[PDB]
């Protein structure tokens, strides 16, 4: 696409969440959700082949249906209270329908089946955008109404998302699905702590973003979609194995990496509220994430899979990637646990 | 007013049922997404008129503005789905299971 | 908001038509402007949790003006009790309720 | 007394519609160096009634492949909307006084495109489907400019009420401050009413008869009555908007007589145009409207937004 | 009420002419009369098959421009505001981006029909 | 400065619709800036009295608020009669 | 005339029931026109005018395009109608039975709260400035040019971006 | 919870100004400049009090002055006034601009006579 | 010749004047010899309703002037 289209489309993608985040009125929050939905569509389907077209279609009908449900909440609330914002007096069922619709937009299970497939049909950089920047708008709405959310709905969604994300990711050889199920599981953690401490949902989002960004950038370095494709990194970009491994352990919540901090503080704050049972199952199923992250580490940095003859040409050539952002996000996403007290508050 | 919102709200539910219960054509599911926009627009219009809130009457227009864009973007996608398989049947959009 | 930019810059992109009692074109009050203006002034500065209990009087009145549940109930009871009397034959409406008043002015 | 007032609207219009078919055939005649009808009655005056009677004794068609519900609905809708476009017209006092009459005319006119679409689709024939998909193309062509042209003219008028155009044009036709929009408005009305050189939905040359190829008898008669009623109305509307007839509150008979003379004259120019030009290609109709009229109409919309502002000539709300 | 009366009267006339057209003529139905028309030969295929739309991009661009009419139609009321500078500036920009959007599509061969 | 005239003459010959469209578009943005009447558009709209002019209680420190409407004080529409 | 609004909302409901059963998009586009028209009449009954005619205008142009797309992309040999299939015909009939039941039931257990059949018409217009002048919905919608100019920026940008969005989506 | 206090039907009795709108509109400009002080106090009462029950005295002085104003025209300028509003009544919007000739005669009666 | 078009053009002319003339007169015949009152805004509708109430015959067009006070 020509530079005018990129400027218009990339500005609109950026504009959406900023409108949702800066808006007092609910209809303007909805408007920002529409900008993101509309402008991402051309980006997703740019390569125009049978798979990205299905991906851009499944995404549209999912996110448009969820939009209509959110709008119904915004309108039933204006009927009940004559105002364009949710109040303590807003009907209970109005809030729950907003929650289910937004979770449908985030990809939280059981409204999750679309996310792994859409992430699979699109290029890596748009998976990065979809799994990161596109989550801030629905989440910023939820953080604005956390005093009102029914915790029983939120915890069932979070428990479901942590389980389904673990089980789903355990069966995947496609990296883009492993990233989608990774996302689903982490959204479970952000959502579980939402009605209690919304600040910890922002900590878990930010740490997830700076872990998920370099991971995509790492796969975008050689355009590697499979476990066998990523297994050739020792013979292609061996300098990358040291930080891919840590980021994967960091995404797994293993100490003493930055990714342990979000799970650990969420568990700590959940049990300040006596949320013992939910917290225990959440931490016990987060163990399953580490297993299929460990399996990836086995295939890439801790063993050498067979390589092919044509990869010798690849070595004669010179790469201009990755950029200075990959190194900055790799270190901060793994070696920042000793700064934990400065991140929570 | 009480009886009207109940009928309008049930109208929105029927279209949400229509959207969530696919048949063959993707175009038919697009028309249900317009049944929902029409129900929401009529509710907002009646709410604003009944309460005499003139400052809220811009809002029903924006719903139509941001509903057309979806209808346009939805129809644009339906062209790409037809250019691939020659129909708009949803059962064809299933490559991504693997 | 989540990024109080409008408040920081001191502008108002959408803050000025949030509720019924907001400014209307040609100074046309909205229905229940009096009640809402009371409720928003009651619950101002004390926070949402205090306001849910300490401005329950203002809110339940605004809620009644807006939705009129009790008003329709009450007028349903008067009309239904009159229906019962008239079937028995113990009440005939006045001339001014049966379409024969001396109109004012 | 209101029912009698419907009679003195729907009957004179229907009689005037029929004779438009006779005037069309004789003006086209003399323009082609012949005489047109002149045997069926004195100078053919009975020819319209013969054609009507013959069409309603002709066997009606129920094709085996046809979708009957829409097949029948479509001609019924066509003639209903043609007659309904008339009830708001102020001449100089309208039968039904609407605040947003102009929108009622825009909205009713658009809905009548569905009689072409549904009939063509319901015929389940290839030539009738070609005709329907030209109705879609023709509407996409003229709709955008036609609404904006009205917006430009109504910013000198102050409202969407048709009866307020009488008062706007008390001292001058809107044709003078607005002749560029009248020129573009006039061509739109030829496209709105499927009139040559824009008879693309019918287009006997390319499509045998277009959307109504499978229609015979009385159902086909209703389509024509609708087509010719619209011609009078669109030219009657153009007479009110742009050629404001003389209005004296003491002589309402003057306004009607002057209104009629200009409406007849504009209706003739439709017949004059049909005899003079070849038919557009329906792809070229879109290019005419989107690449010529639309750029000019947007500029005139911006001209007429600013024009009342920098002359302090804002029309009154009432 | 008048506007409801006049339109039922219009509908009843259209209905009444429809009934007379079907029950007055003498009808003789047989299969070869009621087949579809196609210039004297049998159709080679049903008329319900897909019919490619060579102007589809203009069709959906009509929708976007159709809603931009819905934003300009309040102008007759809007020129009654005290904030004339604002009303005018918003109006000029709105029409100008519709024009800028139209120019982009025109130069991208978007108004051209697909061959 | 020399080639433009050649272009403009060229466009004016073969594309007057666009040359007319740009001129009218650009002429509509200049005319409000330079007209000596653009200021009255707001004033006339402000001088049209839809709502009732609710009177104010005369405390006693109102020396420039008329008592009776036919007083020599208050906003006047002479500029509009003689406009 | 006391049942007037109730009937319009009942017709609106069916139009969306027929729409939800999803026959051929030729008929689904017919239900949206009749629901669009019915819904237009509701906004008129409640005192609207500009909002009534606009939603009718906008949905008239949307179904024109949708018709063009149906004949090109969403058409099969034997288009389905509401009577075409016995199972759909069952749920259209049954769907109407349910509303006659839900309205009658819910009217029995509250009598006023939701459906107040006893008092249809009594509660349509609540207040109205009887000596007003400036009250048309057009004046409220026109506030986008002065007071809620932000509404128009996002609306204009939405449409402006959409042209760029669709040209890229449909590009070859 | 409280009992709304309503005035009794004999608290609401006044002498009515039973003239058609054209009659009021024809006399509207002079009446605004003659019954102004009485009129201007009722409106102040109404916006200050926000209650119709609290101004049922100022509002009966509105009817007091409106009737006096018409009695002064029914005793000095009855026929110039009757030609004017009878001509203002004809128009369907009761527009002043169709009666500038009768209007002048009625003005040149109140001015000289009153 | 060409003037043989006139017999039909004249019929069409008479037909197109009956609507305007008949409606104007019918309005006067059903509104006491006055133009049918137009009500664009609520204020004008209020005046008609008040005129209907003070007429004494429940018709808004039966005006009462100074005779009545
Ligand atoms: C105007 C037309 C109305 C009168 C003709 C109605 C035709 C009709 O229904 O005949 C009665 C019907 C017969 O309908 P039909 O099939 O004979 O209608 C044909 C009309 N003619 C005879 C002129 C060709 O009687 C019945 O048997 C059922 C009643
Ligand atoms: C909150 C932000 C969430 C992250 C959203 C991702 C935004 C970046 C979108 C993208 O396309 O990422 C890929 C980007 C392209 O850059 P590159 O890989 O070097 O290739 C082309 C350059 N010639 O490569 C990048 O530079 C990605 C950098 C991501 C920055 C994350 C900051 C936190
Ligand atoms: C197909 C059937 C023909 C369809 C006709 C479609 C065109 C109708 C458009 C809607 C008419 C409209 O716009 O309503 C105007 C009018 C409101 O009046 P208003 O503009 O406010 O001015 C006077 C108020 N004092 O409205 C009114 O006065 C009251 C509402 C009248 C609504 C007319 C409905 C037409 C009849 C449809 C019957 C169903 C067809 C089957
Ligand atoms: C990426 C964000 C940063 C850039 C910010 C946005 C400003 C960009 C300025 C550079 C603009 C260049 O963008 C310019 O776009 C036009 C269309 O508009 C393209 O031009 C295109 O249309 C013209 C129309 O005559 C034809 O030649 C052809 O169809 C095609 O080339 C140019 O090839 C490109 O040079
Ligand atoms: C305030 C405005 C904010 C603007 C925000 C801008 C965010 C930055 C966007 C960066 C986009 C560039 O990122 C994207 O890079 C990838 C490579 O990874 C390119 O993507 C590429 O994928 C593969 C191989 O990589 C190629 O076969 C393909 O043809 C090409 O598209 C895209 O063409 C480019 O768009
Ligand atoms: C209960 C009365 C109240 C109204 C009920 C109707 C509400 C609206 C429902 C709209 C959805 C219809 O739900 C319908 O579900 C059926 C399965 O049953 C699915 O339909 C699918 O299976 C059925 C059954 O063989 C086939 O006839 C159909 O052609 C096929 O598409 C679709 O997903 C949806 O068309
Ligand atoms: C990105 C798209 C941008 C392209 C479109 C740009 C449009 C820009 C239009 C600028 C024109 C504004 O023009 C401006 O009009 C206003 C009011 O109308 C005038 O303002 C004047 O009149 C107003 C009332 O009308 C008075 O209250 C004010 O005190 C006085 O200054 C300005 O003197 C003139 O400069
Ligand atoms: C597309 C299909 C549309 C069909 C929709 C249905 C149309 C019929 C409307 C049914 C709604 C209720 O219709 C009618 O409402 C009135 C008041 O409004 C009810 O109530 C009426 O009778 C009751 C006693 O029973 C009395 O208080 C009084 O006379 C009146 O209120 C009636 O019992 C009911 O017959
Ligand atoms: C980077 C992406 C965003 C860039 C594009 C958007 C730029 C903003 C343009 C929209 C500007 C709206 O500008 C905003 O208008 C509103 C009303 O319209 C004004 O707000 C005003 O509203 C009403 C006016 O009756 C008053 O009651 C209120 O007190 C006053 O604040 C704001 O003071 C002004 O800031």
């Amino acid at each position: 696409m020509n530079p005018i289209t990129l400027a218009i489309i990339y500005f609109t993608i950026f504009l959406g969440p900023v409108i949702t985040m800066s808006s007092t009125n609910l209809m303007l929050m909805w408007v920002g959700l529409e900008f993101s939905l509309l402008a991402i569509i051309p980006m997703l389907i740019n390569k125009k082949n049978p798979r990205s077209t299905e991906a851009a279609t499944k995404y549209f009908v999912t996110q448009a249906t969820a939009s209509m449900i959110i709008l119904l909440a915004i309108v039933l609330n204006y009927k009940q209270l004559g105002t364009w914002m949710f109040q303590q007096q807003t009907n209970g069922l109005i809030l729950n329908m907003t929650l289910m619709a937004l979770s449908m937009k985030l990809g939280l299970a059981p409204f999750h089946f679309w996310l792994p497939e859409v992430t699979q049909g699109i290029p890596l950089h748009m998976g990065l955008i979809l799994l990161t920047w596109q989550k801030i708008a629905p989440l910023s709405i939820l953080i604005q109404i956390y005093p009102l959310l029914n915790s029983t709905i939120i915890l069932m969604l979070a428990i479901t998302s942590i389980f389904m994300g673990a089980w789903g990711g355990l069966n995947q050889t496609q990296m883009r699905k492993i990233m989608a199920y990774s996302s689903i599981a982490h959204m479970g953690w952000m959502l579980a702590i939402l009605p209690y401490n919304p600040s910890l949902t922002l900590l878990n989002l930010m740490i997830y973003i700076i872990l998920t960004a370099p991971m995509f950038m790492a796969l975008m370095l050689n355009n590697s979609m499979t476990i066998n494709s990523i297994s050739l990194l020792w013979n292609k970009t061996p300098a990358m194995l040291t930080m891919i491994s840590l980021m994967l352990l960091s995404l797994g919540g293993l100490p003493p990496l930055t990714g342990f901090l979000p799970k650990w503080i969420i568990i700590t704050e959940l049990m300040k509220n006596n949320c013992l049972i939910m917290a225990t199952l959440m931490a016990m199923m987060a163990l399953l994430n580490l297993f299929f992250y460990t399996r990836l580490i086995y295939s890439t940095s801790l063993t050498m899979f067979p390589t092919n003859n044509n990869s010798k040409m690849m070595t004669h050539q010179t790469k201009t990637k990755p950029n200075l952002m990959f190194s900055t996000l790799a270190i901060m996403s793994t070696m920042t646990l000793p700064l934990a007290p400065q991140l929570i508050t | 007013m009480p009886s009207t919102f109940f009928n309008l709200t049930m109208a929105f539910s029927l279209s949400l049922l229509g959207t969530l219960m696919f048949r063959s054509h993707l175009m038919s599911t697009l028309l249900c997404l317009e049944g929902m926009v029409l129900s929401l627009f009529i509710m907002t219009s009646v709410t604003s008129l009944n309460s005499n809130s003139m400052s809220s009457m811009p809002i029903p227009i924006t719903i139509l503005v941001f509903a057309a864009c979806e209808a346009a973007v939805g129809l644009a996608l339906l062209v790409k789905v037809s250019n691939t398989y020659g129909t708009d049947y949803v059962q064809n959009l299933n490559l991504l299971q693997c | 908001p989540f990024l109080d930019i409008q408040k920081k810059l001191g502008i108002s992109l959408d803050r000025h038509f949030m509720f019924l009692s907001a400014e209307q074109p040609y100074k046309n009050a909205a229905r229940c402007h009096a009640f809402e203006k009371e409720w928003i002034e009651c619950a101002h500065g004390i926070g949402g949790t205090r306001a849910k209990k300490e401005c329950k009087i203002e809110f339940d009145d605004f809620e009644e003006c807006l939705l009129r549940y009790k008003t329709m109930r009450r007028m349903h009871d008067i009309k239904k009790q009159r229906e019962k009397l008239m079937k028995e034959g113990k009440y005939t409406p006045p001339p001014h309720h049966s379409g024969r008043e001396e109109p004012r002015p | 007394m209101f029912f009698i007032n419907i009679l003195t609207l729907l009957v004179p219009i229907l009689i005037a519609m029929a004779f438009l078919t006779l005037v069309e055939r004789k003006i086209l005649g003399y323009m082609q160096l012949r005489k047109g009808p002149n045997i069926v009655g004195p100078y053919g005056i009975l020819q319209p009634f013969a054609d009507a009677m013959k069409l309603f004794m002709k066997e009606p068609m129920r094709p085996l492949t046809t979708s009957m519900s829409l097949f029948i609905i479509a001609p019924t809708l066509s003639l209903t909307l043609a007659l309904s476009l008339w009830v708001p017209l102020p001449m100089p006092h309208p039968l039904i006084n609407l605040n947003l009459g102009i929108l009622f005319i825009l909205a009713t006119s658009s809905l009548s495109v569905y009689s072409i679409l549904w009939s063509g689709w319901a015929s389940n024939s290839k030539y009738s489907l070609f005709g329907a998909l030209r109705a879609v193309a023709q509407t996409i062509s003229y709709e955008v400019t036609m609404a904006i042209i009205l917006l430009s003219v109504l910013l000198m008028n102050g409202s969407y009420s048709l009866q307020t155009l009488i008062t706007t044009q008390e001292h001058m036709w809107l044709l003078l401050p607005a002749w560029p929009m009248a020129m573009m408005w006039f061509i739109s009305t030829l496209a709105e009413t499927n009139r040559a050189p824009f008879d693309l939905t019918e287009g006997e040359s390319e499509l045998v008869s277009g959307f109504n190829v499978e229609y015979a008898a009385g159902p086909f008669a209703l389509f024509f009555m609708a087509e010719y009623t619209n011609i009078i109305l669109m030219n009657a509307l153009t007479t009110i908007i742009f050629l404001g007839p003389l209005y004296y509150i003491n002589l309402p008979e003057l306004y009607s007589t002057n209104f009629m003379m200009e409406a007849l004259l504009l209706s003739s120019t439709f017949l004059w145009i049909r005899a003079s030009y070849p038919r557009f290609r329906y792809d070229q109709l879109m290019h005419l409207l989107w690449k010529n009229f639309l750029p000019l109409t947007l500029a005139l919309c911006m001209w007429h937004i600013s024009l009342p502002i920098f002359t302090a000539g804002v029309p009154p709300y009432m | 009420m008048n506007l409801y009366t006049v339109i039922f009267i219009n509908i009843l006339l259209s209905l009444t002419l429809i009934l007379v057209a079907f029950w007055l003529p003498q009808m003789n139905l047989y299969s070869e009369k009621a087949n579809p028309y196609e210039c004297g030969f049998d159709p080679t295929s049903s008329a319900r098959l897909p019919f490619s739309m060579k102007f589809f991009l203009v069709a959906i661009t009509f929708l976007l421009f159709d809603l931009e009419i819905a934003l300009l139609l309040p102008l007759p009321w809007a020129i009654q505001t005290i904030k004339t500078s604002t009303m005018m500036i918003m109006a000029f920009i709105l029409v100008t981006i519709l024009s800028l959007g139209l120019a982009y599509e025109w130069t991208q061969k978007g108004l051209e029909w697909t061959e | 400065a020399g080639r433009i005239s050649a272009f403009l003459k060229n466009a004016w010959a073969k594309e007057p619709v666009l040359v007319v469209s740009f001129s009218v578009w650009g002429l509509a943005i200049i005319m409000p800036m330079i007209s000596p009447y653009t200021k009255y558009a707001s004033m006339i709209n402000k001088a049209t009295p839809y709502n009732y002019p609710v009177p104010v209680r005369d405390d006693g420190n109102m020396p420039d608020v008329p008592s009776h409407p036919q007083d020599p004080l208050g906003p006047s529409l002479d500029w509009l009669k003689n406009l | 005339m006391n049942n007037y609004i109730f009937v319009l909302s009942s017709l609106f409901l069916v139009g969306c029931l027929g729409l939800a059963l999803k026959p051929s998009p030729i008929y689904g586009g017919l239900g949206l026109i009749v629901s669009g028209f019915v819904g237009c009449l509701m906004v008129l009954g409640f005192g609207g005018s500009f909002l009534g005619l606009m939603v009718f205008l906008i949905y008239l142009g949307g179904m024109l395009v949708v018709f063009g797309y149906t004949t090109a992309m969403a058409t099969e040999e034997y288009p389905e109608t509401w009577g075409s299939n016995w199972l759909i015909l069952g749920f259209l009939v049954l769907g109407v039975i349910m509303e006659v039941f839900l309205i009658c039931v819910l009217n029995y257990y509250d009598e006023v709260g939701v459906i107040n059949l006893d008092g249809l018409g009594d509660w349509l217009m609540y207040e109205v400035d009887d000596v007003g002048v400036m009250l048309e919905g057009g004046i409220g919608v026109a506030a986008m040019y002065s007071c809620a100019t932000w509404m128009m920026v996002v609306a204009g940008w939405s449409l402006f971006a959409g042209i760029f969005i669709i040209i890229e989506i449909t590009r070859d | 919870p409280g009992i709304v206090e309503l005035p009794t039907l004999e608290e609401l009795k006044v002498e009515e100004v039973k003239v058609s709108s054209a009659v009021l509109k024809a006399a509207a400009h002079h009446y605004g400049a003659q019954c102004d002080k009485t009129n201007k106090e009722f409106m102040l009462c109404r916006w200050e009090e926000k209650d119709p029950r609290r101004c049922l005295k100022e509002g009966k002085l509105v009817n007091g002055c409106a009737l006096n104003f018409f009695r002064q025209i029914k005793s000095h300028c009855a026929e110039p006034f009757t030609e004017y509003w009878t001509c203002l009544d004809y128009s369907n919007m009761q527009l002043f601009r169709h009666c500038r000739q009768q209007q002048a005669k009625f003005d040149q009666c109140v001015l000289d006579k009153l | 010749m060409w003037f043989e078009i006139l017999p039909g053009l004249a019929i069409m002319g008479v037909c197109l004047v009956i609507p305007g003339v008949s409606t104007a007169y019918i309005h006067k015949f059903t509104n006491g010899g006055k133009e049918k009152r137009v009500a664009r805004v609520q204020y004008q509708w209020y005046l008609m309703e008040r005129d209907r109430r003070i007429s004494g015959v429940n018709r808004y067009y039966v005006s009462k002037g100074l005779e009545n006070i």
